[PDB]
RNA sequence: GUAAAUUUAACUGUUAGUCCAAAGAGGAACAGCUCUUUGGACACUAGGAAAAAACCUUGUAGAGAGAGUAAAAAAUUUAACA
């Protein structure tokens, strides 16, 4: 019971994120102390 | 139950608070809470990944 | 002691293969961020504002000028959440 | 002193990469096995969470876990509301861990099951074929066949 | 998928990626000597029939 | 994951600071990594659709150079919009006026001829010189590496290494030099 | 003008350099000729495209069998610049009846007459 | 792309031309029951059924053409020896 | 090796043709030039060469948020002398 129109896409997941969603820090590594590039403390 | 997750139903107030509280139930030291890396501090859009650490 | 990636920044990634050798394994476990990779915790108008904003948030102005009745009625007011 | 192919260092004496040298074959068969059978152990003490899965089904690939909806563009000649066991799987992965084929995995390995509850006619999707200046046109619409499935539960066995 | 795999485990296409450059040191090892060697360990290819 | 859905959401369509320092580099690879940095080719999420860029810092643009005789080969033309108003200038002259100049309009030709590519031009940012403003170098995140290795001068190298390095031929006695 | 282009019969007649090559022992000559076609049809007289139509091979990445024989060899010879040739070569003795429909085709040209469809 | 490497080894340079990623079934019932041929399966099998009784067709012919030439040999030394014994 | 061909019954429409390659003729061994012959494309889709009719890939048509291929990205720097 649902009308026929377009589907945006060809699938549902409900918890499609396993191992953790991509964020633009994980495939980086830290620094010692904490610090940023060019600064002294 | 399967798609909300549990906060999105079963709010809380506190919730370091709470975290604090179960901790020492569990047997552990006080956590610090630690800013691990930053972006756009300045930036109106600031972002920071804070993490929990015991011992 | 040969390693084909640093694992030092997402996991510790090791392969492996059965012996038979038809299906490869790996172990990945997150790495684990030391505390010493860390750091302590501590009117106007149209033409002032448009602009001030936008040095804010680092756009261009066109943006946000408003736009007419004919986009703002076209503008979906149910739009359908996904999970 | 020199062998007689050795040159000093330059920036094309070497290759720009660095040399690297491949371990020795004998402990690393020891290693393959010996990861293999923590990683048995670990699946038969159930320290593993969700696991995803890959399929091949219908001539085209999915991403799918357990309790997701999926679609398919034709009919499979199935009563609504039966359960299906999938055979082919490129890889399903855990938490901590992954188990990739050579292309797929066995089938005493893994058991991917899933349940058909619902089929549709495709909406009407319209076509025209039209040339310029020459009367050619033509329409046509289609509702081609379509079924949802969904992928109940997977698991995975000891044998590895 | 490999696009998609990327997105939501990259500790998986990190083994991917660890999975292709070892095939690409052990390409080379084979561009060096072709055969009169051990064969790569992953280069080894299962045969149907 | 484990992560709520708006914090989750937020740091993977979140905008990150990068920053280069552009001496004894060429304008162009420096443009070509730092354009598909711009749009967020590097995120895996990328969509044109969705405006995922990140920002741009450089450092030194008045210390770049390029290969080849391009300083006066290569010529940056414009128009006014008057008559005789075309002129052309050389990539010497042109750095003499401005030094932040080669990069920025190098940079526009990389990137697509959208709309979004004036958007993405201001986001970059570029400095003649190694000082920034507190503000703009406080919120940073990560300097990615130069393209190009920068060759040794002869005072540069150190007396082990051409010790290491063997003298190739006998020079006879009877020269002036 | 162009026309149809006779080939000289001398070309096609094997080196020893050519049969340490490609490994086909003169003596014991195989049978059939595996053909599948590449290049298009089209741009092309209308002789040779009937050809190939005689020959059935209109559909591009389809392996079809033709003789080594004199005869049919003159057909894909005049459009040999449209096919790929590779021979027929099989260890497993020709089909039986048994196993007429478990057969499969390799890229070496090969034909096993048993196809249980699992590896060793 | 690997098209080039796939039949090196003897495989198809497109993976869904034939192998073990397209030929097994697809889908089987739950309970272990085997499911029914798929329609590009059986097809596929006609057609390489069709092409192994046109290869053994082919083939036949080619041998009672080689040993209908040496029958007709065989006659022709045999008339010759008629010829001089006349 | 293939399945088309001849003939019969009844009509329609085309009968104002550009380009490429080749053999030629006129012209200037000029023309996006004109006139013949063999072949191809175009006046049928699609991809590439920048946009492109005529060049290069490719034909029998559909759904797909599948895959492997086809043609397909210009290289050049130049002069000493007893
Ligand atoms: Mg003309
Ligand atoms: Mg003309
Ligand atoms: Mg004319
Ligand atoms: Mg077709």
């Amino acid at each position: 019971g649902l009308d026929v129109i377009r589907i945006r896409k060809p699938f549902h997941t409900d918890n499609p994120s396993i191992q953790g969603q991509w964020h633009p820090f994980t495939n980086k590594p830290t620094t010692f102390r904490g610090l940023r590039p060019r600064e002294v403390q | 139950m399967t798609g909300k997750e549990l906060f999105e139903m079963w709010k809380i107030i506190n919730p370091m608070g709470l975290l604090v509280e179960e901790l020492k139930k569990r047997n552990v030291s006080a956590p610090e809470s630690r800013l691990t890396r930053q972006s756009g501090g300045t930036t109106a859009l600031p972002l920071y990944f804070v993490g929990l650490y015991c011992d | 002691t040969y390693s084909p990636l640093p694992d030092d920044y997402n996991c510790n990634v090791e392969l492996a293969l059965t012996s038979d050798g038809r299906t490869i394994v790996c172990y990945h476990p997150s790495v684990d961020i030391p505390y010493e990779h860390t750091k302590p915790i501590p009117h106007l108008e149209e033409g002032p504002m448009i602009e001030q904003l936008s040095k804010m948030f680092f756009t261009t102005k066109h943006r946000w000028y408003p736009h007419g009745r004919y986009h703002r009625c076209r503008k979906n007011l149910n739009p359908p959440k996904d999970r | 002193s020199y062998l007689p192919g050795y040159v000093p260092k330059t920036s094309l004496s070497s290759p720009p990469w660095p040399e690297v040298v491949l371990p020795d074959p004998v402990e690393e068969t020891r290693h393959h096995a010996e990861v293999v059978k923590k990683v048995n152990e670990m699946i038969v003490t159930g320290q593993y969470g969700r696991l995803f899965a890959v399929v091949h089904f219908a001539s085209r690939q999915w991403k799918v876990t357990s309790e997701d909806l999926i679609l398919i563009g034709n009919e499979l000649d199935l009563a609504c509301g039966e359960r299906i066991r999938l055979e082919k799987v490129l890889l399903v992965g855990a938490d901590n861990f992954t188990l990739l084929g050579k292309p797929l995995l066995g089938k005493d390995l893994v058991r991917v099951e899933a349940t058909v509850i619902e089929k549709t006619e495709s909406w009407p999707r319209i076509i025209m074929r039209f040339r310029k200046r020459k009367n050619f046109k033509k329409k046509r619409i289609v509702t081609t066949p379509q079924t949802v499935l969904r992928i109940n539960s997977i698991e995975i066995a000891p044998c590895l | 998928v490999l696009a998609d795999l990327a997105i939501y485990e990259p500790k998986t296409f990190k083994s991917l990626a660890a999975l292709a450059s070892r095939r690409r040191h052990e390409g080379f090892a084979a561009a060096l000597g072709d055969g009169k060697e051990p064969e790569g360990i992953f280069s080894r290819v299962v045969q149907y029939h | 994951s484990s992560f709520s859905r708006a914090p989750q959401q937020w740091a993977t369509f979140a905008r990150i600071w990068y920053l280069l320092d552009g001496k004894m580099q060429p304008p162009g690879k420096l443009a070509a990594m730092a354009s598909i940095r711009l749009q967020g080719l590097h995120k895996p999420v990328y969509h044109a659709l969705s405006d995922c860029g990140d920002h741009v810092v450089i450092m030194n643009t008045r210390h770049i150079a390029f290969s080849g005789n391009k300083w006066e080969q290569k010529v940056y033309s414009s128009h006014t919009g008057y008559p005789g108003g075309f002129r052309q200038v050389t990539a010497a002259q042109l750095h003499l006026r401005d030094p932040v100049a080669i990069v920025k309009l190098a940079i526009y030709g990389m990137l697509p001829k959208n709309l979004h590519r004036r958007t993405m031009m201001e986001r970059l940012h570029l400095f003649p010189d190694e000082y920034i403003p507190e503000d703009i170098l406080k919120n940073l995140v990560e300097e990615l590496p130069q393209p190009r290795k920068i060759p040794k001068r002869l005072d540069e190298y150190t007396q082990e290494e051409i010790d290491a390095f063997p003298r190739l031929w006998t020079p006879p006695e009877d020269y002036r030099l | 003008k162009f026309t149809r282009s006779r080939i000289p019969e001398k070309v096609f007649q094997a080196s020893p350099e050519d049969h340490e090559k490609y490994g086909g022992d003169p003596q014991n000559p195989h049978k059939l000729h595996i053909v599948t076609r590449i290049k298009s049809t089209r741009r092309r007289p209308y002789w040779e495209k009937d050809i190939i139509k005689m020959l059935g091979l209109e559909k591009a990445h389809t392996p079809q069998v033709h003789k080594n024989i004199p005869s049919v060899n003159a057909k894909l010879k005049v459009v040999k610049h449209l096919i790929r040739i590779k021979p027929l070569k099989l260890p497993q003795g020709l089909p039986a009846e048994e196993n007429m429909s478990n057969t499969c085709l390799k890229s070496t040209g090969e034909l096993v007459v048993q196809w249980h469809l699992k590896p060793v | 792309a690997g098209g080039q490497w796939r039949l090196q080894q003897g495989l198809a340079a497109n993976p869904s031309g034939y192998g073990p990623l397209t030929e097994l079934p697809d889908w089987s019932y739950a309970d272990g029951r085997p499911a029914p041929p798929m329609k590009g399966q059986l097809r596929r099998k006609a057609e390489r059924e069709t092409f192994a009784r046109r290869v053994v067709l082919l083939s036949q012919e080619m041998d009672a053409g080689l040993q209908a030439w040496q029958l007709r040999q065989q006659k022709l030394q045999e008339e010759q020896r008629k010829q001089e014994n006349a």
